[PDB]
């Protein structure tokens, strides 16, 4: 962490001086002093630099980035090596073998692995990126009944700052993804409850993606309680793909606009 | 749903 | 912060035992989480990882707490919503000693009483710094983003190629990204206003590479009506067709200020 | 918030 704290100052053209004294910042830098993280918090705030903005520049994001990597270039070999590598750790594995279903339909975790990551899911008092990334990455091999009693721990007990939203975004597009499911399998109680929910959520955002997704959704919803007002709402979103070059998207929503209208 | 590949989640 | 990790820690149902090593003891964590003892950053940071927590995280749910500069804009911020010029003004004088941040609140209170604006010489100062950075962070991009009506054409463009190509952000945080799109796509704009096409095109190049492969549909949708309006500058007809999809989009997702705000320049402009 | 457009960073 000293290191990283030297380079991020210096870039600035900031003297040690005018930042503890000259002797131990200079002493934590050289990597030869431990600083609290209350001195380091400090130290950044002095530097007008953000935690969130220190990270950016950790095991499971390790897993995360080497993931990407490989479902990237959609390279089976390599992602069953990571599986490999990461079997000894059991929500890891389990999220692995999620992930590489989408392109290896014969890998997908058992029953058991997915009952351990939910009973871990539904254990935790509070959700955060890692909790967030499982349940997402795992979803369509839990099934419903479970993935609504998560997605409303989720919802009601996740955190965010006003500085990163990352969790808060991650969370509107997973509430919207069960309030799709909810949907199609008819439980409109639940549907009632993600409506308000991702509403909230959404409310002084930009998030256009997820404004979207939910236009379109909601339109479904509306179209199953009677309104026929929600198919313009569903093909209106189709349309805002199109425009934007979209293609994953529309093509998926138009699939799933044509079986179910 | 179908985010390949944008964002770490494939919902 | 010992309080905190207690709670998170407790939170995932996880014990002292499992999270002790050569690094920190269980009667060190003890003491941490009590407040008997402080442990290193580095020391908290390998416990915060055990519990694949990063102190990113950690710290926002420890409390509401804000850097200074995150302060200073959530004041400048409601004052501007509301109109109101006169604490406005006194926040200026309280920040009078930091010499950048009085710079930008003289910039965005012009934009509400025109009779203060930051000076040639303040405003060279502000781009001085910004040209002598290595990375940009979310400081000196919402420095940049806040005074550009008063940074010369040229010498804001320069900034902004600056900025395109030395900030930093993760996978895990675009927070930056977003901003340094927004601020390309607000340059493009100028560009294109001024009719320099040769800037007009090296942006859009780089706003496409900015948006690839992420999500981002607000700037993508702001962006199609810009590249549009930059089409139509230069006799394509297609231009006129992106613009009036971007404003459909707008409509579509009852974002009516905007579909307002574009429609006004489309009827203008075109 | 809402940038339209710049406007306050970030509002």
């Amino acid at each position: 962490l000293g290191k990283t704290l030297r380079r991020l100052r210096q870039g600035k053209q900031v003297s040690i001086s005018s930042l503890l004294s000259k002797s131990q910042i200079s002493r934590f830098e050289r990597g030869e002093s431990e600083i609290s993280c209350s001195r380091l918090l400090n130290l950044l705030d002095k530097l007008n630099i953000t935690i969130d903005e220190f990270v950016s520049t950790t095991h499971f994001f390790t897993l995360l980035s080497r993931v990407r990597k490989y479902y990237a270039e959609k390279n089976v070999a390599k992602l069953l090596k990571l599986l490999e590598d990461y079997a000894h750790k059991d929500y890891e594995s389990t999220m692995i073998k999620a992930i590489l279903s989408s392109i290896e339909p014969t890998v997908e975790p058992s029953e058991e692995e997915v009952t351990r990551l939910t009973d871990y899911l539904f254990s935790v008092e509070q959700w955060g990126y890692y909790e967030i990334i499982l349940l997402g990455n795992c979803s369509r091999f839990i099934n419903y009944n479970t993935l609504f009693l998560l997605t409303k721990e989720m919802v009601t007990s996740f955190a965010y700052s006003e500085q990163n939203k990352t969790n808060k975004t991650l969370v509107t597009q997973l509430s919207i993804n069960c309030l799709i499911i909810s949907i199609d399998y008819s439980y409109f109680d639940h549907s009632h409850y993600l409506i308000e929910k991702i509403e909230f959520l959404l409310r002084d955002e930009l998030n256009f993606y997820e404004k979207t997704v939910f236009l379109y959704v909601h339109g479904y919803y509306k179209l199953k309680q009677g309104q026929v007002s929600g198919k313009d709402d569903m093909r209106q979103a189709l349309q805002i793909f199109k425009y934007l070059g979209e293609d994953a998207l529309y093509y998926s929503y138009k699939e799933h606009y044509r079986k179910e209208v | 749903x179908l985010l390949v590949t944008a964002g770490l989640v494939l919902a």
